[PDB]
RNA sequence: ACUUGAGUGCAGAAGAGGAAAGUGGAAUUCCAUGUGUAGCGGUGAAAUGCGCAGAGAUAUGGAGGAACACCAGUGGCGAAGGCGACUUUCUGGUCUGUAACUGACGCUGAUGUGCGAAAGCGUGGGGAUCAAACAGGAUUAGAUACCCUGGUAGUCCACGCCGUAAACGAUGAGUGCUAAGUGUUAGGGGGUUUCCGCCCCUUAGUGCUGCAGCUAACGCAUUAAGCACUCCGCCUGGGGAGUA
RNA sequence: CCUGAUAUUGAAAUUCGGCACAGCUAGCUGUGUUGGCUUUCUAACCCGCACCACUUAUCGUGGUGGGAGACAGUGUCAGGCGGGCAGUUU
């Protein structure tokens, strides 16, 4: 008994996580790149995020869903290659939201790099 | 600081000479009205030091005007020391 | 009216995507009249007259 | 602050006193003093309970108002006197009824103050008013615990508390030991931090003035032969040889918790202690 | 000199306690030798974001003139105990 | 006796120059419940580790502490070290135009004395992130190395000290002087002042390009490393050695 | 000392499992009976909680409150730690 929801996708340069939820954020189904079996340097491959967004779509069409809003963030690739997989698995996508925790200048970054 | 509606009063009670905004008498009298007021900021606040460079600066300016005044007038040099308490 | 901060012309000239201030080159402002228009926005955001992040 | 000493003797080598600059009218008020006979751990059987007590200097108890009644009467503050029974100093307020009383003194206090429940009650240092009428983030001390009982928690020198929020019937207090705790909403609270804050740097410096305060020596355990301490003798000095260091009556003392399942303290203590 | 004191009042307290706050605040903003310039409002208006989860609030502006220096910090110590303001600001 | 230097008065602006007190937003970490569930991470590759006892993902929640996105740029300021969220009280110096003002009242400074980036130390608070020391996995024939999840003194505040750096323009201060073009910031001169339109000028900081001159060469070159004057500091082959 | 089982010890509920197979498609539905987890209310019980009387006693009992509440204290039974202490062997 659900009509509309939100389709979170989060694709860092070492993993890919899709979490299609309800409007409160209640987890309908999630489909990570590690879930499909991309054990290795395939989580850095943009092909893996393509099929990582479509395991969660039909797992959310059986709970009832038409129109979602998409929230993405990632320094790595797959940030827009995987959103159109929601179209290629039968799910209406209209709104795109680029949330990114860009800080207001505090809490110093890690300094592992030694040039 | 001292405002410029009250700075003018400092000149008038130290006019041994007539209609002089700058003298070996009157600006020395103005400097003491700041030294007595900078040094009461500097008995409440102490961590600042840019004021305490302006504090050292203004006195050694007066020590050159006063040592000029020692070498012109015998009884006007001694009057200005006795009038305010400043040495 | 570059002076006071309780007007709506601050809302209509300097926003890009988050409410971030547009530079002095792209808008075409002056230099003296950027300092009167900078901190006046900082007082404008503190009284909820304009958003820090708008969308 | 602390007035130091100069090492004219080996006794006064590092001894450090506490300068009495916040004391006015050094003579007491001869109508609020009650006598105080000592006892070193001598209960109603004459035996010895609690150890290391007794002797020193004679004292005389000074009657303190912890209740804070006399609602809606302006109380001046006259003189800030010295109290030996406790770590804070003391005050001599005068209500406008001429009823001179004692108050434990907060941080800065010479002016004149008010006790009233909710009239306006004038939130300043020295004013006592119930915890439903106190806004959040407000440093209080000398809280009551049971309603109308008397102020119990945080009465030391330099102690404090903090109101956090307001729950359905209680309030929520952070104590000085770091233990969040619910208190009923009609307990009073003095607003402020209690004075005499330089107290724990008083280096006593000498085994004699640590001895006329009412303290006796404390013999360590490993020098008693094993009639009377579980760290008994052995040839030479000896490591303790137990799995756990024990108190002189058998119970392990280093680590094991001691409180029991108690009424009206499990449903109220949210956070524990931090040490 | 000239000041201005602005304070955003939270809603649903000025149908009965209207001028039980603002008259007492302008009974303490306007004291110690202060014939004010103008005491007016801007209205129950729109906020740009949420403040303690209030989307709107009353705006009231008091533009006070005196020649005493720090006789207005009573309002900066009355706006804490009064939980009937949600933000405030003094300029000049 | 003189008024160009040096000082005040009056007319005006531009400031991240200090010092106390409040106040505000966004991200990081940890605690409370759900929906939810086999992976989250990390990487040349991998793991060590946290997870299946319900982790990350995901929402409201509340606890703290610290920095201060966008404006922000060659800009500004202070003698330097340095100083960038906002409001308030207190507080130094510099500059533009000059009618006024006593009338050489100067420049330099051996000792003295006062501020000093960070690290470090002393006695108290407070401790999110980053993180020497430290334990761990592999890379290495060997590995605190470099790489990875972890991590304490320290980082922040208040008080008292230690005074060094590629503390640099690698160029000590003070005065006058000598071809010119092109920017930029705060002010003043000629216009109906056209408003960030415009050119016409004069003064002070600020950068670039470039004669005569000087330089071993590089390159400076009106903010001289040019022509001169005053006073101060220092050097005399490289190690031994800023050691005894 | 710690922890259960029952006694003193009452009502209101809301879900969750064992039977019972009640519907008759491994898992649904819903009645007859059993054992829990919680959640809230007050009537016992408890207060080294406030004035008030016995009384010009900070002991006690009696009295309207305010708190906490079928948990705690207590009785019987049962399990686990127990050189703190005892009886003896070597
Ligand atoms: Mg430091
Ligand atoms: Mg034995």
């Amino acid at each position: 008994n659900i009509e509309n929801g939100v389709a979170h996708i989060r694709s860092t340069f070492n993993n890919t996580i899709v979490t299609i939820t309800d409007e409160f954020g209640n987890a309908l189904s999630w489909s990570s790149a590690g879930a499909l079996g991309f054990k290795g340097s395939k989580k850095s491959t943009p092909f893996a995020a393509q099929m990582a967004s479509e395991t969660a779509s039909k797992s959310a069409m059986e709970h009832g869903l038409k129109t979602v809003e998409v929230t993405v963030k990632g320094p790595g690739p797959g940030r827009e290659s995987a959103i159109r997989a929601l179209q290629s698995a039968g799910l209406e996508v209209t709104a795109i939201r680029d949330v990114t925790p860009v800080p207001h200048n505090g809490c110093r970054p890690p300094k592992r790099r030694r040039v | 600081a001292i405002s410029q509606e009250r700075k003018n009063e400092i000149i008038k009670e130290y006019r041994v000479h007539e209609t002089d905004t700058g003298s070996p008498e009157v600006q020395i009298a103005v400097l003491t009205a700041e030294i007595n007021a900078v040094n009461e900021h500097l008995r409440t606040h102490k961590k600042d030091h840019h004021s305490r460079r302006g504090l050292l600066k203004m006195v050694g300016r007066r020590r050159h005007l006063l040592n000029y005044l020692r070498s012109k007038d015998i009884q006007r040099y001694r009057e200005l020391i006795k009038s305010l308490g400043i040495r | 009216t570059h002076i006071d901060y309780k007007d709506t012309e601050l809302l209509k000239r300097f926003i890009s995507e988050r409410g971030k201030i547009l530079p002095r080159r792209v808008t075409g402002t002056s230099a003296k009249y950027q300092r009167m228009l900078t901190t006046a926005i900082k007082r404008s955001r503190h009284m909820a007259l304009l958003p820090y992040v708008k969308e | 602050a602390i007035k130091k000493y100069k090492p004219i003797t080996n006794g006064r080598r590092n001894m450090t006193s506490l300068d009495f600059a916040e004391i006015t009218k050094t003579t007491p008020e001869k109508s609020l003093l009650k006598p105080l006979p000592k006892k070193a751990g001598r209960n109603n059987q004459g035996k010895l309970t609690v150890r290391h007590h007794g002797g020193g200097h004679k004292r005389q108890y000074r009657v303190i108002d912890f209740k804070r009644n006399k609602d809606g009467i302006n109380a001046k503050v006259d003189s800030i006197q010295y109290d030996p029974n406790r770590s804070a100093n003391i005050a001599l307020v005068v209500y406008a009824d001429g009823e001179k009383r004692y108050i434990i003194a907060p941080k800065g206090l010479e002016v004149g103050q008010i006790v009233e429940s909710g009239a306006e009650a004038d939130i300043k240092v020295g004013n006592a008013l119930p915890l439903q009428n106190i806004p959040v983030g407000t440093v209080v001390h000398n809280i009551e615990l049971k309603p109308g009982k008397g102020g119990q928690i945080a009465r030391s020198a330099g102690a404090s508390a903090q109101v956090l929020g307001k729950e359905g019937k209680y309030v929520l207090i952070r104590l000085r030991s770091g233990e969040v705790r619910m208190i009923l909403s009609t307990c009073r609270a003095t607003i402020g931090q209690v004075g005499n804050l330089q107290h724990e740097l008083v280096n006593v410096g000498k085994a004699g003035r640590s001895r006329w305060k009412g303290i006796r020596p404390t013999v360590r355990g490993s020098v008693m032969n094993p009639n009377d301490h579980p760290h008994g003798g052995g040839e030479g000095r000896a490591p303790i040889g137990r799995p756990s260091p024990m108190s002189p009556w058998g119970k392990p003392t280093l680590g094991k918790k001691t409180r029991r399942g108690k009424k009206s303290s499990d449903k109220l203590i949210v956070r524990g202690r931090k040490k | 000199r000239t000041y201005e004191v602005m304070y955003i009042v939270r809603p649903n307290i000025e149908e009965d306690a209207k001028k039980a706050l603002v008259e007492r605040f302008n009974g303490i903003l306007a004291t110690e030798g202060a014939e004010v310039l103008e005491a007016k409002d801007w209205g129950k208006r729109r906020l740009a974001y949420e403040i303690n989860d209030f989307k709107d609030g009353f705006y009231n502006i008091v533009r006070v003139k005196s020649d005493n220096n720090k006789a207005t910090d009573e309002f900066q110590r009355l706006a804490k105990i009064s939980d009937d303001i949600i933000r405030y600001m003094v300029i000049r």
